[PDB]
């Protein structure tokens, strides 16, 4: 992450929510619209000559029918805007063109969580143009809920707080409501239906029932749902009250408020202003609880013995993977696996040091591992020297000698592996471009020669020919600058980074060399890490049983793998 | 003169006489800035284009520059353009004070854009070694950066197609560099530049190219807008008459009602679904009887009839509810079947040998939900699009690239639907509905063009179609009247009454002027146009 | 076995839907395979495999009191320059002393290690005294244990003392590992202070909540393997099937 | 290249003889041809616009003609300006009506100060009160102005009728002179009556004197159920026979009555949602009934058509002086329909107003160009007539009555719950 994307995403999304396993899709959402926000950060985003929203506005007006027997062709744009102003008065002159003083742009990002109160079809209420700033049930001729309904199998904790600032013990009924909607008559008559989990304000008694004292003139009340064990709780003035409900997993909810015509409120969902309850201090407690519950011949593992041509019959047993620290199998498997990873790619000196050190540590099962490990480190000795030489050549920036070496050792590889020689020649060209700082009369000739080699030969397939052109245009766009590592944009300058060249040519070339000789190219360690990260997501996707029955805590919803486990 | 302006009339006449090719008349009837700039461009001596020969143009939208910036911009061929860029650079340091009424910048942006266009032409003229890079880098990256700054400092740019223009321009210019073939395949003569520059100028000072022809075509359109039965398609007049609708032949063949009618794609046979086929070029003598059926089709060769029965599978003459054949000679002989069972399998006239059955078959997405349950199908004449009805009031359009599967669009209408009636040989479609309306959709861009009103249609099934080329649109009704709308404008041209509901209407795709109507009174009538 | 049963291709597709950043994002036209046929039709990924393993390797080496491997892996990562920073790094985590103490305790010579919890160490010393084959034993036990006997009922039960487990090596290795963790916990604050204000170059290789109080002071790869086996077994309890890892 | 001859002819015509002669190096085109084709093209360009509302009346010089680029307007070519507010004694307003000569305004208040009295304002003398009426306290409901522009008719809620000089909820008057001083009354008790508003005895009842549907046209439709004779009212018709069947059904509750401008067609609303039209084209003349012993109640009247629309109607209106057999109908469910009653055809639909739970009026205006209505907000909705698209939404309050001026072409009054009586003037065209 750069030094601007972090700031922008922090300004956009709520703080407590970026620390959940649901920060990944939020980062994807932001990443889909990076350049546009980068440009727009100049002005006109702090609290008309349509071009392509023309057809969408036209369709959305003809849906109502205020346009009759009038052709799509020959329509005055200003007429459409004028008529649109009559039925969408709050249009903030930005949709036509199509802490955080940013107006409602989350419609573009597709932010899938509630953000504002939505207005009922009647006029028995009025909200101050945002759904947040000021809600008041205007004089009669009052219930409402949030716009979107939060899902259940995609997050862990949700929390929003309202501030009451007008009185008729106040008379507001707030909380959550189960959603089967766009049951309301009784909601408008009383303060709650049979499916409204709410905290009243007349006396404080929870709905559907001595819970807590009533709130009054200026009070801040927050409504939090916890999906780890299925609970709903309420807080007032930053002091956590008791948990109000229990056993509510696998449902769907929406924020809900019923208000008497004498009281007014100001809501907050955490987008702009921070809370007072310190929800982070509540979330880390459950994270620590989950970590406490989870983490408190023979060694070599082969293929799984349950696979028959895509059929997985499951022997009826307690559990499949019985590896325990007390037995000692886990360190054995970890040691053999770590040595395999080390000798897979260079670092043979470190592997020899490891063999020496766990030869020294043992005192008179823990020697079969040493013997097998020594055999493994001494058998594959020819590939390790080639790998080390390749690493030296790539790190020295001598890619032409690298091609000479690859062709020299393995005879029959380059002649029929064009998709690798392209990735090597392009890197050689990039090295030349980076070094050149009057060779500019030769860069052009080199680029034209290799373009004519890799584009206009037509013996290559069509998709490959089309792909070899995008990379060439991208690398060509570098020449227009004079110090491309600083002046150029993020991506094009990304081509010149140490990462790309040095940590990608080797990654491609090593795996190519291994897979050409009919050997597996998986280290079985990053395989383990990726499998764990995918298993956590596939458990989160399907609401799962915690220990015995689906009424206990579900602890896999608190294991945020990357930021909490993979970074020291 | 009349009510126009005499000077405007004279200027238009002079430019028209020049444009026709004549010289002496225009050059004698006389008894500039844009002109001299255009001459400079046309002959080509760009090294003479100083700032004030550009700033003197009468910009289309706003007023000229304030008489303070032009002073710094008029302090006095690589060196010439470098000098111009150097002169421009100081104006930015002067305007850093940010004192502008959102319009001075709105003019400086236009001027910078014109200058960048001229420089782009200069650059592209180098391909018809190490000179293009030295030119591009400085003498264009600096202009592009300045233009981007000016564009950004406005509350006017459309987020969609106005905000990435400098970036895409510079990217294209830089990628042309190590790929010269695209420069050759570019069509970069010295007149498209003049076209764009003229697009930047005031249109009431530079007479637009070919205006009198435009106004004459408009006047012909006005005249055509009086009578809608004509052949003219863009001196004294072409209107002021009257026309009429006359029925002349009736068929009281039986007493049962009529469900469906169809005319041969060559105008030589009339099908009926009471199955009977009538000769039509021989004074309507019954040709044959073929042996319930509720849909008819003819082969594009106009040889083989295809029925579409109720419970039996299919029948062909020398569940399934609709069938439409292709048109392309490459894939001719192939046709598409429908079914109210969520199934659509391409097929042919070999009574066997099925093909792609789509009951489960710049970006792509994963498979969606199921149960299409097609009702009526249509095939685009270029055979490149397949249109399917549903029962939940939506239409699907599928793309067929080549057999010897995605969906381009899903058109939503709401209310229940009926016949589709693809236009007769842009993209159009005429969906009939309940709720007493007709809609003229557009399946290529997924937008509703217009609506037609006035035909009773509730809890039954009625038919509509095109007629008189693609100029008239007619429909049946619950009351036994035929309704006939103008298509371009959308007003009720005629309401005939010849049945006592009327179900089906059809036309020759061979004769411009006649059609046929059948109803539930047990009758078939033929109508024609009198003058 | 009918909930979400997977196949090799399907599970591979499910895994691949992560798109790791790798510090080379915003360049979305780089991540594509190779399709290297000869040797036949294979596939190789260009995205970085896992861009954070070489720090977990160093953490494992240091936290297991592995000296030579620690030095070599620090060398092959970009932290070492000369023969003085070697010494200051070896004294920053005091790897040699921890390794010597752990090796001694594992060997069974408790007293020599003790000359540098405490009750468990004394219990092992008493076990050694009993395994050697009394008034001096009475005085020893009385003083050094009645000073600590009256603390709970668990301690008395432990002091009272399966048969082949009390004399085994596992009981001599578990307490060695636990004391190693205790020394890591004791040493950790000083590294934080030194890298914070004394302006060091080396990083902090260790990070009433259990997480923040006992989670880091242990080999991180061992915790990851614990979590891996836990998740693989938790998938089986809900009849969901996924392929295992081959080798 | 026929263009060349026309160009030479017009160049010689306008005055540059030398240019035409130098240019010289299918029936003798007439004088001033281009000066006509350009006018035609300008008219077409004006037609293609959307903002233009054609004033009912070439010589416009206001710097608004330029044959170098297509010319079109940006704002609406007409403007609406509020001018007054008669907000004295604001209790409630329900009904407004002008006079055919446009010299009075009539407003129906509700029980405010002097009973349920109504008000009549002068128009020339700065809208000063011309007459406050004395009414039986029953919150009068309907008003009408006699075609002589003198008599005022008021129909209250509680079974009476009042006539003023200068249950029945449906009033209308005849416009032709051949039957002068006659009116038609419609009641929710399933009653329709012909009445004279100076003697007030009776003239002719309904509910039992109507042959249903007139059967068919020249018997083509057949439909034989029961056939009475030709004792039905009909002149020497040349269109077909319209006295076929004497079928019957329960008389429908009538909630509005209208009479065309030739006394030839009377439209009656129902409650179920249908309109039915009758034709007193053969009703005895005043002179032929004053002396001759011709008597109704042993006769019957045909029924031209029965317009079925669905939902329940609220009001019907007729134009002032493309076909001329039009009617504008209001109805709930947020719509406004236009029909051709003499043909049973639906012409146009208008959307946008909020119409539920109440009784809201509507009317024509600007001669015939605009169609305005109220809504359940305080807003006033004004549509273009020919094409049916919104042209304006003003604010005037809920507002439940509007009325145009049948004599000034440029003014119309509004009325809502809060008692305000706003006058609006239409200008710039």
């Amino acid at each position: 992450m750069d030094d601007v994307d972090r700031e922008f995403i922090n300004c956009l999304f709520p703080s407590y929510l970026l620390q959940q396993p649901v920060a990944y899709d939020l980062w994807i959402l932001y990443l889909q619209h990076r350049k546009l926000f980068h440009k727009l950060k100049n002005t006109n985003l702090i609290n008309k000559l349509t071009a392509l929203t023309r057809k969408e506005i036209w369709s959305k007006l003809m849906n109502l029918g205020v346009l009759g027997t009038i052709s799509f062709e020959a329509v005055n744009d200003d007429y459409l805007i004028q008529v649109y102003k009559y039925f969408y008065p709050d249009v903030n002159d930005f949709t036509l063109r199509f802490n955080s003083m940013i107006p409602d742009i989350y419609k573009i990002l597709g932010y899938f969580l509630p953000s504002r109160w939505q207005a009922q079809p009647n006029n028995s209420l009025q909200l101050s143009q945002d759904g947040i700033t000021h809600l008041q049930p205007n004089p009669d001729y009052a219930v409402t809920w949030a716009n979107k309904s939060l899902p259940d199998n995609k997050l862990t904790i949700f929390y929003y707080e309202i501030k009451v600032l007008s009185v008729t013990n106040s008379n507001i009924v707030i909380g959550y409501k189960l959603v089967e909607n766009e049951s309301i008559n009784k909601c408008q008559k009383y303060g709650f239906d049979l499916n409204v989990f709410g905290y009243c304000g007349f006396d404080g008694l929870i709905t559907n029932s001595e819970y807590a004292k009533p709130f009054g003139r200026d009070d801040v009340i927050g409504c939090g749902i916890n999906f780890i064990d299925g609970s709903i709780f309420f807080t007032k003035n930053g002091i956590h009250l008791g948990n109000a409900f229990t056993d509510l997993n696998d449902l769907e909810f929406v924020p809900y408020v019923a208000l008497r015509p004498g009281n007014s409120i100001k809501t907050n969902f955490g987008l702009n202003e921070d809370f007072v309850f310190d929800i982070i201090g509540y979330q880390d407690k459950w994270k620590s609880l989950a970590y406490e519950h989870i983490c408190r011949l023979k060694f070599l593992l082969g293929e799984d013995n349950r696979f028959i041509d895509g059929k997985l019959v499951r022997p009826d047993v307690n559990n499949i993977n019985n590896l325990s620290v007390d037995d000692g199998s886990l360190p054995n498997t970890l040691n053999v696996m770590i040595n395999d990873y080390l000798i897979h790619e260079g670092l043979v000196d470190v592997a020899k040091g490891f063999l020496k050190d766990l030869q020294k540590d043992a005192v008179n099962e823990s020697k079969d591992v040493i013997r097998h490990n020594e055999r493994q480190i001494m058998k594959e000795e020819r590939m390790v020297k080639i790998r080390q030489e390749l690493r030296y050549l790539i790190n020295k920036g001598q890619i032409s000698k690298c091609i000479n070496y690859i062709d020299n050792e393995i005879p029959d590889l380059l002649k029929n592996n064009l998709e690798l020689v392209f990735e090597l020649k392009l890197a050689n060209y990039l090295v030349m471009i980076k070094k050149s700082s009057d060779e500019i009369e030769n860069l052009i000739l080199k680029g034209q020669e290799l373009s004519n080699e890799f584009i206009y030969d037509t013996k290559i397939p069509q998709s490959l020919r089309d792909r070899f052109s995008g990379q060439l245009s991208n690398v060509s766009a570098l020449l227009a600058y004079s110090n491309p590592l600083v002046e150029a944009p993020k991506e094009i300058s990304g081509y010149l980074s140490d990462e790309y060249l040095q940590e990608r040519l080797f990654q491609v070339s090593n795996n190519t060399i291994l897979t050409f000789l009919h050997k597996d190219s998986e280290c079985a360690l990053e395989n383990v890490i990726s499998n764990t990260r995918a298993m956590l997501s596939t458990l989160l996707e399907y609401n799962a049983f915690g220990s015995t029955n689906s009424s206990d805590p579900r602890y896999y919803k608190a294991i945020n793998f990357d930021e909490d486990v993979l970074n020291l | 003169v009349g009510c126009f302006d005499k000077k405007q009339l004279t200027k238009l006449l002079i430019h028209t006489l020049k444009e026709l090719g004549y010289d002496s008349a225009a050059n004698q009837l006389l008894l500039n800035h844009i002109q001299t700039f255009f001459k400079l461009i046309k002959t080509g001596q760009f090294h003479l284009i100083n700032w004030q020969i550009v700033c003197s143009l009468p910009l289309a939208h706003s007023s000229p520059l304030r008489s303070e910036w032009l002073q710094r911009l008029l302090i006095p061929l690589f060196d010439h353009m470098l000098l111009q860029l150097q002169y421009l650079q100081q104006l930015m340091s002067s305007v850093n004070s940010s004192t502008c009424s959102d319009a001075e910048i709105a003019t400086l942006r236009n001027y910078v854009e014109i200058m960048i266009l001229v420089n782009r032409q200069i650059f592209l003229e180098f391909f018809h070694t190490a000179l293009p890079v030295l030119y591009l880098r400085k003498i264009l990256k600096n202009f592009i950066e300045i233009w981007d700054s000016l564009l950004v400092s406005n509350d006017q740019f459309l987020n969609e197609e106005n905000i990435f223009n400098p970036e895409t321009t510079l990217r294209e210019l830089s990628t042309y560099l190590t790929n010269p073939k695209l420069t050759a395949q570019l069509n970069l003569e010295r007149d498209h530049l003049i076209d764009a520059i003229s697009k930047y100028i005031d249109p009431n000072e530079l007479v637009p190219k070919g205006r009198l022809l435009h106004l004459l075509k408009q006047a012909i359109k006005y005249q055509q807008s009086q009578d809608i039965f004509n052949i003219i398609d863009p001196d004294n007049f072409s209107h002021d008459l009257t026309v009429t609708f006359q029925e002349w032949k009736t068929i009281q063949d039986t007493t049962d009602e009529i469900w469906f009618l169809t005319f041969s794609p060559n105008g030589k046979y009339l099908a009926s679904a009471t199955i009977t086929v009538y000769d039509v070029e021989q004074d309507f003598k019954i040709y044959k009887t073929c042996v319930s059926v509720l849909y008819l089709m003819f082969s594009p060769d106009s040889r083989y009839l295809v029925a579409c029965p109720f419970s039996e599978d299919v029948t062909i003459y020398d569940r399934v509810w609709c069938c439409d054949a292709f048109h392309t000679a490459e894939r001719a002989g192939w046709m598409v079947v429908g079914s109210p069972d969520r199934e659509a399998i391409v097929h042919s006239l070999t009574t066997k040998e099925s093909l792609f059955s789509l009951k489960g078959r710049w970006q792509y997405v994963e498979d969606d939900e199921t149960f299409p349950r097609v009702h009526d199908v249509k095939i685009s004449y270029d055979d490149k699009y397949v249109l399917l009805m549903t029962h939940q009031g939506v239409i699907d359009v599928y793309d067929f690239s080549g057999f010897p599967i995605p969906r381009i669009a899903r058109l939503d209408v709401g209310k229940n639907m009926t016949c589709i009636s693809l236009p007769l040989n842009q993209h159009l479609v005429l969906v009939s509905l309940q709720d007493n309306e007709l809609q003229m959709w557009d399946y290529k861009e997924n937008i509703l063009i217009q609506k037609y009103f006035g035909q009773k249609q509730q809890h039954f099934i009625i038919r509509s179609c095109f007629a008189y080329g693609n100029k008239l649109v007619m429909s049946g009704s619950e009351d036994g009247k035929i309704y006939i709308w103008d298509r371009i404008r959308g007003n009720l041209v005629s309401v005939l009454s010849g049945h006592s509901n009327c179900n089906v209407v059809a036309s020759n795709p061979a004769d411009k002027e006649m059609f046929a109507s059948g109803g539930d009174d047990g009758k078939i009538k033929i109508w024609k146009i009198s003058r | 076995y009918g909930k979400k049963c997977f196949t090799k291709e399907e599970w591979k597709e499910q895994v691949a839907k992560y798109s790791a950043m790798g510090e080379l994002y915003a360049n979305k036209t780089i991540h594509y395979p190779l399709k290297i046929q000869p040797n036949g039709f294979a596939t190789i990924q260009t995205t970085p495999i896992e861009p954070t393993l070489p720090r977990l390797l160093l953490n494992y080496f240091v936290s297991m009191a592995y000296e030579d491997s620690s030095i070599r892996m620090a060398k092959e990562l970009g932290f070492i320059r000369n023969n003085k920073d070697i010494a200051v790094f070896n004294d920053l985590y005091k790897i040699k002393e921890r390794f010597h103490i752990k090796h001694l305790i594992k060997l069974g010579r408790i007293n020599e290690a003790m000359e540098e919890l405490h009750f468990k160490l004394l219990l092992l010393n008493l076990i050694e005294m009993i395994r050697s084959h009394i008034l001096n034993l009475i005085q020893y036990s009385q003083n050094k244990l009645a000073i600590k006997a009256s603390s709970s009922v668990k301690k008395m039960q432990e002091l009272e003392l399966s048969l082949q487990n009390l004399y085994s090596i596992s009981l001599r290795s578990k307490i060695a590992d636990l004391v190693n963790e205790k020394l890591l916990k004791f040493i950790h604050p000083r590294i934080q202070f030194e890298i914070s204000n004394n302006n060091s170059k080396f990083p902090d290789l260790l990070n009433n909540n259990y997480y923040s109080s006992e989670f880091p002071y242990e080999p991180r790869l061992t915790q990851i393997m614990k979590l891996w086996c836990w998740c693989e077994n938790q998938l089986h309890h809900n009849q969901i099937g996924v392929p295992r890892v081959e080798n």
